[PDB]
């Protein structure tokens, strides 16, 4: 009868208790863990952290779990017979908060094999920490660690590794919301030590990569045009002062509004950022444009030859900013594309 | 005899009592009378479409197996315990339109629980729910919403259960005071609704429908005063002399983008729906005036490149007041 | 007593016991599942999320409920009885959270038949998860998508299938806050593949279509306004320019804040919307009404023979930008509503 | 003789009590002494009406079933898990949006059980209560919040609640209010709250609170005063210069507008007009009024023997504004200061 | 003896060990040893005037009932699970709004039994601590947040707190702060509170935190002293040519009130005074002050022997504001660096 196996097995009649770990006081029993992501995203800058799904799975070897009643090794148990063996403990190193998933029933997974051996997979969500450096923000490269690590025991008794293939696979068809996912994992060791003594540990990096295709759309197309339209002012002779007057204080004002919406949409940190160098060096060259407007109107109205180095002066400005932006230009772009 | 003999012979796993069978099995359904004790009222968040309440649910019903003894004559009202109340049989009882409730427990939990000389029985608890209710917005600053609060039951059919209202004064408040509604006491018309679920069957339910109308006391203030004002100061542009050609332009455009702003910051309380507000109808009017105001302007002064300018400007500052008080007389008989 | 056809059924004398599945090691249960969607909302583009209310219900046979004593069939058993018998696994693979819903009572139903066949139906409350496109964002149609999927036990042991008639039903009634349910709802088989095993699963659709009013009310009509507030300075004359460069600025202002407004409300995506398109052309008209108004100042004061040249180029300029306006908007608003989508 | 036995006989399994009968059942309703301790206090949001506090709750009451006398001491000090086993009063707070209780390392709880049967309990707990308030003078206004304690599952008959006769309301030294300030009177008084299904008592406590107007002064009394003292300019400005005046009074008003929309987005919906109302409201009527004076003058002067009326209502205008606008100063400022509003 | 055996003769039912009794019951108090582990650190934010801290709590007490012979090995370790089984002393944090424990895949606690009797107990937590905030000088203040162990249960008669003797606080590795600095010294201070049911044991620990300039200066400063500059060229310009003077009002007017809207917003209501605020108003001042210039310049001139008159007072402010300006600095960054 199954429930008689059962009962002989882990219940009462059993005699296996699970307040003992495998082979006490022996060799340390070694745990082999992969996981499984399920979903991925809500990566905010502002907190500094991003929420994952993940079917963690863990694998070990103790010999008070070995049958020969049923021929077939591969053995379903139910769910809720996980509360009478023994399970190693493994909590996340960098977590703010984590919890189970129960609808209907709890999530879990047992399966016994006949030698031994022990599969349990269990679903989790979690919302890891991974500090960001924001040198280069519109262009970065982040890499998001999740730790692995056991608390109550030593090294002396559990030891975690990765699975030799495969150890962490994406689910098909997943996408980010604004980052992309590198083909690559890294996976090492951390085995952290405290006071108490030598915990083992085990680390996998993610590598995210960030995409400007919003950014320039919402950023550097704008303030490019603004660039190029404040300009207009030189062509237009130095008579027609509403004109340039008119010309003149509206692309600042809207240089002013994408220079306060932009710093005002990142949380705060004590460097300086990539956007902030390209909003500053914009305002300049706007301000730039409008002091060569006052300079021109001042020159113009020394109260004879005066109105020919008006021209001059207007002429050389509007020869030689076009070239000043398209060397600022290209030198930012091929050094933060790059050199970065 | 011992005090706790009583409850210990009336209901306790020694004595033959399941509470796994509702009372008179297999013959009359149980009938359960209710009545609501509301605590407090507000919150009433327009952006979610919900409400949050906090009511005293009372339920009374008949158990025959849970009769007192005859030689005791302890009066009929035998306070338990608020501990045993697991011990007995419950009604299951969930609101229809609840996104989420919770019990309250502070030193203790919030359960009051009466056994009655002939059996019936009494269970009051405290509960905290959040219903919901579709608002309806065709006339949003002197609407007149109609929130319900519908409760049912789940494990059994009609076949077993009942729910029926209390004879006198079901629902009981005491001087509830909301921020922006007027709640009345004297209109709490309720029915019931025994839904009907394919591939079940019947399942009862009693509803109460309150009945919520905004007073416009401040929305009245912050979204006509302004807008009055900046109308006037459109309109004070036509007494300007035309030869300025400099200042009366500013007034107008002034007057308009002053307007769509206020149209554009009053959306953000409300939720998004399809149709049109009676707010944004005076918005949209009012903006329409301020930029026939401009363009009235703009025809002055193509015309005046000056007795037609005048003529045509006397004749729009004549026009424009009657206009105005036509258009608001009309929008006010509207939606009075 | 019914007490004692209690405890022989599933009580402490019947042998029954809840660790074991039906027909164990042999053919594998199948579960005929249908829902009831009793709410709906919520549907945030800044999350890809959404909120259900269903009434989720299961049926299976197994042959050690079968019971004689009661001469009907259908019997009905308390709530508390749930954790008594066999229940299948089932959890929503695309679910961000998900809650029961315990007020008085557990809201748990069950009813069991003579010839073994079990209903349980349960109270849930889901915040499933459907990523969005926004190619189109004010005239979008979206699919969401919710799945059911075993955990414990492979496709040897359990099978989830949907039911004849009536798969999913719909509480009369409902309306959605700003979207639209179509009356068509798909349903498919996911049957995933892990390392572990194969794993039962079942999909349902939601087809979802976005109505325009408000959008259209808060955004479309207010932007009409503005660039003819900018068209309006071209009638005015020349020669009072400060009247015609404080509109050529306001304008400017106005377009540019009520762009960056509308669109600091949405998720940050890497393609371009149809709401950036009309932003863009609006801001991109009323940038040329003012270059225009610069180039008229401009040729003006050259200097008799000129102050003609100024009046043509204004005439022409007025006469023809509505026109450009009018050809843009039914080019965008056709291709938008035709061959783009809905199609 | 060992402190396991003695617990076990007077309350364990062999004692023979139990926690589901009141001390002397079927007699005299068994009387309840309570005193709080706040240790925390702030977070009083307007926009939802309630405020957070933190209170080391005490209940004290006699029941004769736990009288010992194997222990020559009186007091005695037991583990908080040991309250699962004897008897305790019902206590809820009416007025709560919601409670939890504080665990960490353990459950924040205390017994103390005296020879004579006195038990003392005290229980950490989080509120956040709820109290109505009244905005008539917004930044001048005094605000009393309310804690409320009641009995739920017994009526009078059964159960009643007192304060304690000495110190029944404590507060921590060095408390403070991130904008209030707690006054050192608070009131206690009964309730004795009647429903349909019995008598019920109850407790209730008062706090004095009133508003600091540190804040709120810089905030908008003095860009008003800015803005109003700015609006005067333009009376001194001659007429020739129509569109500066036209340009001054415009922004003038755009600013008024903007404060005044602005000042209104930080409070709950309310019905009734505020102090803070009023006063924008006369400011911005001020403004305008001296935009519409101007006006007038400047269609006067466009109409020899009118230049010299519109110099003379100028100068009228210019120098009856600023004492009106004085003479309004000082009536509100006294009025919503002295008598009409505040004092008690 | 097979271990599940010596377990319950030690501690289990057989043993007749009662977590229910302190050791010692009314003879001396027992003494207890707390050291802590921070974790993690941050999210400090003055809206609320709170901060998350994830701490690693450790205890160490001596009971003679937990003394065993059996094994000859002094440092046993124990389950998680089998903490609930043994006396363990009260501990609750005074100052904070709200604690949780961490519970993922098990329990996060950890047990261990030496053979004298000593027992290690340490137990993760994550705490949302509560420290009001002085913020007289917003940008450059220094902040000292306190975090208290207390006990609540037992008087000081029964339990008796104090810090390890040797490194009581220790910070892993590499943590960094998102805003602010830690310092390398932390206070160890007595509370020993009073209250009316009794005399009760306290410990405190002190965090000193300052506040860094990184970002404010960037953010604020920078621009208001180009916005200034801008407001000066103005002045050095011929007064006859209006409209260049006049673009230099509007603009420098209108970008200076729009970046003094934001910068009060961010921060709670309090009644003192902050730096920025004296800034920003300082600032507002000067430029609206150089537009009341350049009007009254513009009414004298619009009054021969007259020109002079203008041109004087124009260059006498050209050279008067930069001096007192830059005197105000001098005095402003001099008294918030040294004397405040
Ligand atoms: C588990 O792995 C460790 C790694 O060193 C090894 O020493 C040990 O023998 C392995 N297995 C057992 C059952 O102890
Ligand atoms: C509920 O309504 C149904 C309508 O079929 C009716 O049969 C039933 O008696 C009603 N109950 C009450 C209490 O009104
Ligand atoms: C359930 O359905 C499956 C579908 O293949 C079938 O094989 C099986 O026999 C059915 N019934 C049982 C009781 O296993
Ligand atoms: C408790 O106080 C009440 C107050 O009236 C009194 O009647 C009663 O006797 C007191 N004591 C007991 C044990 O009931
Ligand atoms: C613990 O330390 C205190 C410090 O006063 C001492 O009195 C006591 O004896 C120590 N130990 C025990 C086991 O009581």
């Amino acid at each position: 009868s199954p429930s008689d196996f059962l009962d002989k097995l882990m219940g009462r009649t059993s005699g296996y208790d699970a307040r003992i770990r495998p082979n006490f006081k022996g060799p340390p029993v070694n745990v082999t863990c992969n996981i499984f992501i399920n979903s991925f995203g809500s990566i905010a800058e502002t907190t500094m952290d991003y929420r994952v799904n993940i079917f963690l799975r863990q694998k070990w070897n103790d010999p008070r779990l070995a049958y020969s009643e049923y021929p077939d090794d591969s053995l379903d148990l139910d769910p809720s017979m996980l509360d009478s063996i023994w399970k190693p403990d493994l909590f996340f190193a960098n977590e703010k908060g984590a919890n189970f998933h129960e609808v209907t029933t709890d999530n879990k997974l047992l399966r016994i094999f006949k030698n031994g051996n022990v599969l349990y997979s269990i679903r989790l969500t979690l919302t890891l920490s991974c500090p960001m450096d924001l040198k280069n923000f519109p262009m970065d490269v982040q890499t998001c660690i999740m730790q692995l690590e056991s608390f109550g025991y030593t090294m002396n008794d559990l030891i975690f590794e990765w699975q030799d293939e495969a150890p962490v696979q994406v689910a098909e068809g997943l996408t980010l919301p604004q980052f992309l996912l590198k083909e690559e994992k890294d996976l090492r060791y951390c085995t952290k030590h405290y006071n108490t003594g030598k915990f083992t540990c085990i680390e996998v990096r993610f590598h995210l990569e960030r995409q400007m295709g919003y950014y320039l759309i919402q950023m550097y197309i704008p303030s490019l045009l603004i660039v190029i339209l404040s300009w207009v002012s030189f062509w237009i002779n130095m008579d027609a002062a509403p004109a340039r007057v008119a010309l003149g204080i509206t692309t600042v004002l809207t240089m002013t509004t994408q220079s306060s919406g932009s710093r005002a949409s990142l949380p705060k940190v004590s460097y300086v950022k990539a956007i902030d160098i390209w909003m500053a060096v914009c305002l300049l060259f706007v301000f730039s444009a409008l002091l060569e407007y006052a300079a021109v109107n001042f020159v113009s109205r020394q109260h004879k030859v005066f109105i020919d180095r008006a021209k001059k002066i207007d002429t050389i400005s509007r020869a030689c900013f076009p070239l000043a932006f398209l060397i600022f230009n290209i030198f930012y772009w091929v050094i933060y594309k790059i050199l970065r | 005899v011992p005090a706790n003999s009583t409850s210990n012979i009336l209901n306790r796993l020694l004595v033959s009592y399941d509470p796994r069978i509702r009372p008179n099995f297999k013959g009359i359904p149980v009938d359960v009378v209710v009545n609501i004790f509301i605590n407090s009222f507000g919150s009433i968040q327009e952006t979610t479409m919900d409400y949050r309440v906090n009511i005293f649910l009372r339920q009374k019903w008949n158990d025959p197996r849970l009769k007192l003894p005859s030689d005791f004559r302890g009066s009929d009202a035998l306070t338990v315990d608020p501990t045993m109340y697991k011990c007995l049989w419950k009604p299951d009882l969930f609101f229809a339109n609840e996104k989420s409730a919770n019990f309250h427990d502070v030193t203790q939990e919030n359960i009051l629980l009466f056994i009655f000389r002939d059996g019936d029985v009494l269970v009051s608890m405290r509960l905290s729910i959040t219903l919901s209710c579709p608002l309806d917005l065709t006339l949003f600053p002197m609407d007149t919403q109609r929130c319900k609060m519908q409760l049912e039951s789940f494990g059994y059919t009609t076949d077993d259960l009942r729910f029926i209202w209390q004879s006198g004064d079901p629902v009981q408040l005491e001087k509830i005071a909301l921020p922006q509604f007027d709640i009345k006491k004297e209109d709490i018309e309720y029915g019931n609704c025994t839904k009907y679920y394919k591939g079940t069957g019947y399942y009862t339910c009693v509803e109460v429908i309150f009945t919520l109308r905004r007073q416009v006391g401040f929305y009245m203030m912050g979204v006509y005063a302004p807008t009055l004002l900046i109308v006037v100061l459109s309109w004070l542009s036509f007494w300007i002399n035309p030869d300025a050609s400099a200042a009366r332009v500013p007034l107008g455009i002034f007057s308009v983008l002053s307007l769509a702003s206020e149209c554009t910051t009053l959306a953000a309380e409300l939720p998004k729906v399809s149709y049109v507000k009676a707010l944004d109808v005076w918005l949209i009017a009012c903006l329409l005036f301020g930029f026939a105001s401009l363009v009235e302007y703009a025809v002055v002064q193509v015309m005046l490149n000056p007795t037609a300018a005048k003529r045509i400007d006397l004749y729009a500052r004549a026009l424009f007041p009657f206009c105005f008080l036509f258009f608001n007389v009309i929008y006010w008989s509207i939606y009075l």
